[PDB]
RNA sequence: ACGAUCAGAUACCGUCGUAGUCCUAACUAUAAACGAUGUCAACCAAGGAUUGGAUGAAAACCUUGUUCAGAACUUAAAGAGAAAUCUUGAGUUUAUGGACUUCAGGGGGAGUAUGGUCACAAGGCUGAAACUUAAAGGAAU
RNA sequence: AUUGGAGGGCAAGUCUGGUGCCAGCAGCCGCGGUAAUUCCAGCUCCAAUAGUGUAUAUUAAAGUUGCUGUGAUUAAAACGCUCGUAGUUGAAUUAAUUACUUUGAAUAAAAUAAGGUGUUUAAAGCAAAACAUUAUGUUAAUGAAUAUUCAAGCAUGGGACAAUGC
RNA sequence: UUAAUA
């Protein structure tokens, strides 16, 4: 179940049997890096970047083309964000409700998932630091949080 | 000397398990062969199907149950 | 805690565990030395001071014959039976006696209201021979 | 969550042998799942079983036939030694000629029977009547 | 004698020779009187007699209930209940019952096949109310190891040699004896690996005698 | 421990004190072999009690292991020499099947009564105790002297 | 505080009525805070209905097929239990071992005394012993 | 030949004399208020026996301290609920240490188990003899292989299940 | 409307 509610669903995915690109795919790695690249350059989540090939140039699985994840391609090419996706949308969820708090301050639902979601930082920044994605010196900070997330 | 063995049991026909001294509800059914259905199958509301499978099996039966059931 | 490693959570959980024990924890607790008018000993030595008798329990009828002791290891004053029949006939006063349990009961025994030990000599013999 | 996968596979072969089930299906499968259903099957405890590969840890389908009383699997796997066999025997199995014990060691996977014959000891995994 | 069920005419005929085959097939015995015949000579002994009441307006009605066990030293043993207001009679009603309650008991060998039979031939646990009684197979030497209540039970059924090991409310004498005749009822549903092969079709005394019964 | 030598018991009281099942029978034993007293019976208890631990304990293991080879051999030959075993039954499973009647059977008291040197089995008591009977060439008081099979046949009068 | 009732009525019944009941800020941290049923995970007998989706058919609403999640309900000759009863478990347990945490050891004395700590206070958290007693208790006839 | 007992647990008296809810017995249930199976005695037999009762404590019984192995709806017992560090437990998957496992090395006896040996048996002792009729000869006679043995430490074969790999 | 105790 999920990690904080008694909730249990099982919405997911399901990749084919088949690791290699359909036999109607004919565009090379050449234009799905480039293209890639370009959205990286925009501003755009890992996640959201494979969705995009997926819905416009019928690229539904990059790794069965080009055979390597879409982070593996951007860090490469070093548009990799710095503060890995996942972790970067939690930290804009706990600036976003510290923002509302801070006018209502009788909202003790809002402080509650606060909470919560500060912990889940915590869990995720302490994994991400013994898989050395993130420097040591990293530390999430309130005060901080706003401008870097910003 | 003597046997060790006051009887040797009836194995049920469909689960393949002894039939118990005290199994009153075990049945034998004569197909003019031996069928012995376990009391606890015939509760459950299985033994007349369970007894199909095993009745195409030996060919007293042939479109009753279907293929992906006859196992 | 069933694991390999859980052998810390184990050993400690039976130590806390084992203080709900009634009959295993009065034996441990600083209790047998200050609380027991016998003490560890199993016969202890008095002199008799005072013959009693107590009433029994409301579904019995008569009167418990007994004498009060004065021990000498301590100093406390208890009571003590006169085991079978006309028994406190032969104790006198101001004389040494051995005091000797009882069994146990529901803690209390045999003449009823509270007495908890026997007289099982009277400097003589026996408070049976004798 | 799934701590051990041999776990959930016994409760469903022994669950499924209760209701007298023909086949069983069990979703995670794994090396020591494979292995401990070898043992029993050259015991002739299940007549076979067959593994389809889902590319996710695929699952494995069970063919029994009505002689598998219980197969459980026993927690934490104790470091058994060999003097220590038939302590282990005389309190999982019911009798001295029913039932099998089964080890892993460094010689594979065996029951009691034939790891005392290669003398060695191991984890003790479960066993089976 | 006059017989009313058809196993009940086939045992005074004397075509069913042996009681094995009426638990071969699963039958029930409806007279006591089949056992009779077919298991002569059957040792007695009698559990207990303990005295129930019920309260009425005019005051308490005791009756005597009676746990008797019976059974042959070779393997088939029997425990019954009954109930009534003279124990001589409810001895009498318990030993009908005990009678058409005849179960086989199934024993074998502790680690070879030498000498005859004597203990029983894996672990067995009855399922009595709070009362579970478990019995362990035994080397050669040692006797029935149970409390005296088991023990008169398990040395009627043959069983020289076991290990017992109790639990619950053993003071409960009607559960312990129950406890013991369920342990000693599922010896032969218990399928062994030496009970894997289906041996040989026989036929049932009441369909190769139906022709007869019927005349 | 304070003394440098060893004692060890004999035999065992029995766990529950009074039942009528047991108290016919060992006085059944005691009528057929002259008892004086139940101590006698919980000794032999006590030494079949150990010769069936012994072959108990072997035969939980292996059958070619060492231990048990010598172990197992040096069990049977010393029961066969004090003739509680006859020779034919040469296997461990057959230790198992002893009884207290057995080890009875083979006091000093018992033959000298089968061999005929004493009217009543208390009269072999008398005889024994009274320095008249002889074994090969030591005379024995002892009513309890279990006698092997090679000093069997050397049992005469003073 | 009155008035009734009653032997008395400081109560039940009626009338009046202070703190309180309401909002803001700060304490308090206890309930039969109950499903008297810890959290996570696997397997698991027949149904009919319902809440929110997805997906076919039938022209948002409604009637049907499938499937996912949720609060429930009915049947059981089966499993369990001392029984009542439980079945989306209180089942898969003497055939005893999936992972972890908390708690209990006959009834009283007693959640009391003392010590420590928190609170403005009432109180909360931790928490015995001496002594006493063959029973107290649970489900059912 | 004594000690304890003869209502049940627990083998043994519905025998006779006194006692009259008194004296008392009674580890627990309890028996005694004048017809006591339980008091005090007489006779008898019940158990053990040169031992047998009592009192305190250890162990078993106690699956009433639980690793094997308990219970938590109602009998006593799931924190009011959520977050959370140490701790514990962690999906499948690959044809340098540690842990695990097998053999050993080394390690005081006594004691435990166990090998031999007629202290007349036995507990013992490690001596005595079996026969050589023994000085001679077995003989330069036995010393149980005497095995242990847990937690560490040392070496060795294996790497399935595990931890730190890096 | 009132109805306590053994």
């Amino acid at each position: 179940g999920r990690m904080y509610n008694p909730g249990r669903g099982i919405s997911r995915r399901c990749i084919p049997y088949r690791r290699s690109a359909p036999s109607w795919l004919k565009t090379s790695t050449l234009e799905v890096i480039d293209e890639m690249c370009k959205l990286a350059k925009k501003g755009i989540a890992p996640s959201q970047i494979g969705a995009i090939m997926r819905d416009t140039h019928g690229v539904g699985l990059v790794k069965s083309v080009t055979g390597s994840k879409v982070l593996r391609i951007l860090k490469l090419a070093g548009l990799a964000p710095k503060i890995p996706e996942d972790l970067y949308f939690l930290m804009k969820r706990a600036v976003s409700v510290r923002k509302h708090l801070e006018k209502n301050k009788k909202d003790k639902d809002a402080k509650y998932h606060l909470i919560l979601i500060e912990s889940k930082i915590h869990r995720l920044t302490r994994y991400y630091k013994s898989a050395k994605v993130l420097e040591a010196s990293f530390k999430y900070d309130a005060n901080t949080a706003s401008a870097i997330v910003s | 000397n003597k046997k060790i063995e006051l009887y040797i049991p009836r194995h049920c026909s469909v689960t393949h398990t002894l039939i118990a001294a005290d199994d009153h509800a075990a049945v034998q059914i004569l197909v003019p062969t031996v069928y012995t259905v376990k009391g606890s199958v015939r509760k459950d509301g299985i033994s007349d199907h369970s007894l199909n499978r095993q009745f195409q099996k030996d060919g007293f039966l042939k479109t009753v149950v279907p293929k992906n059931m006859m196992i | 805690a069933r694991g390999l490693h859980a052998a810390r959570k184990m050993l400690a959980q039976r130590r806390a565990n084992k203080w709900a024990d009634k009959e295993w924890k009065k034996g441990k607790l600083v209790t047998r030395y200050k609380c027991n008018p016998l003490g560890t000993a199993s016969h202890a030595k008095g002199l008799v001071q005072e013959k009693l008798g107590i009433e029994t329990k409301q579904p019995n009828s008569g009167i418990r014959k007994c004498v009060r002791v004065r021990l000498l290891k301590n100093g406390k004053k208890i009571t003590a039976f006169v085991p079978r029949d006309g028994s406190l006939n032969y104790v006198n006063e101001n004389d040494e006696v051995l005091i000797s349990g009882f069994g146990r009961r529901g803690h209390a025994v045999g003449d009823i209201p509270g007495v908890r030990f026997k007289v099982v000599c009277v400097a003589g013999v026996s408070l049976w021979g004798l | 969550v799934r701590v051990n996968v041999l776990a959930d596979a016994l409760k469903s072969i022994t669950n499924a042998e209760k209701q007298g089930k023909r086949q069983v299906m069990i979703r995670p499968a794994s090396k020591v799942i494979c292995e401990f259903l070898n043992v029993m099957m050259k015991h002739q405890y299940i007549t076979d079983y067959t593994v389809v590969d889902t590319h996710r840890s695929g699952k494995i389908v069970v063919n029994l036939n009505g002689r598998l009383n219980k197969c459980a699997v026993i927690s934490p796997r104790f470091n058994v030694t060999l003097s220590e066999f038939d302590k282990w025997e005389a309190n999982l199995l019911p009798s001295r000629h029913f039932g099998a014990l089964v080890l892993t060691t460094s010689y594979g996977i065996l029951d009691n029977t034939e790891a005392r014959a290669k003398h060695t000891g191991g984890r003790i995994l479960g066993f089976f009547y | 004698w006059t017989p009313v069920t058809k196993l009940g005419r086939l045992v005074k005929d004397g075509k069913v020779k042996s009681i094995d085959q009426i638990f071969e097939f699963g039958i029930k015995i409806k007279e006591y009187q089949i056992v009779d015949h077919l298991l002569p000579g059957l040792k007695e002994e009698v559990m207990t007699m303990q005295s129930v009441q019920k309260q009425t307006s005019a005051g308490q009605r005791t009756r005597l209930k009676a746990y008797v066990a019976i059974g042959d030293h070779n393997g088939h043993a029997g425990l019954g209940v009954k109930c009534a207001k003279e124990v001589a009679e409810a001895i009498k009603g318990a030993m009908i019952q005990a009678k058409l309650a005849m179960v086989p008991v199934r024993r074998g060998y502790w680690g070879a096949t030498i000498g005859e039979v004597h203990t029983v031939p894996c672990k067995l646990t009855g399922a009595c109310g709070s009362v579970r009684v478990r019995l362990v197979p035994a080397p050669r030497g040692t006797g029935i190891v149970a409390a005296p209540t088991p023990k008169k039970f398990l040395i009627l059924a043959g069983i020289e040699d076991v290990f017992t090991q109790t639990t619950g409310h053993t003071k409960t004498l009607g559960n312990f004896v129950k406890a013991t005749y369920d342990a000693v009822r599922q010896s032969y549903g218990f399928q062994t690996k030496d009970l894997w092969k289906v041996g040989g079709v026989k036929q049932s005394p009441m369909d190769k005698y139906a022709k007869i019964l019927a005349e | 421990g304070r003394c440098l030598r060893n004692h060890s018991i004999t035999y065992k009281t029995p766990k529950v004190p009074y039942e009528r099942e047991r108290f016919d029978a060992e006085l059944k034993l005691v009528g057929q072999f002259g008892l004086k007293n139940k101590k006698e019976i919980q000794r032999v208890h006590y030494m079949l009690g150990h010769m069936r631990t012994i072959a108990k304990v072997m035969l939980m293991k292996d059958a070619k292991d060492p231990k048990r080879l010598l172990e197992g051999a040096a069990l049977l030959r010393r029961l066969h020499n004090l003739g509680i075993l006859p020779r034919d039954q040469n296997k461990l499973e057959f230790v198992l099947a002893l009884k207290e009647e057995n080890l009875l059977e083979r006091r000093l008291q018992t033959l000298v009564y089968r061999k005929g040197f004493a009217k009543s089995i208390h009269h072999a008591r008398v005889l024994i105790r009274g320095k008249m009977i002889k074994v090969g060439k030591q005379v024995v008081d002892v009513p309890s002297f279990l006698v092997r099979v090679e000093s069997e046949p050397l049992i005469q009068l003073a």
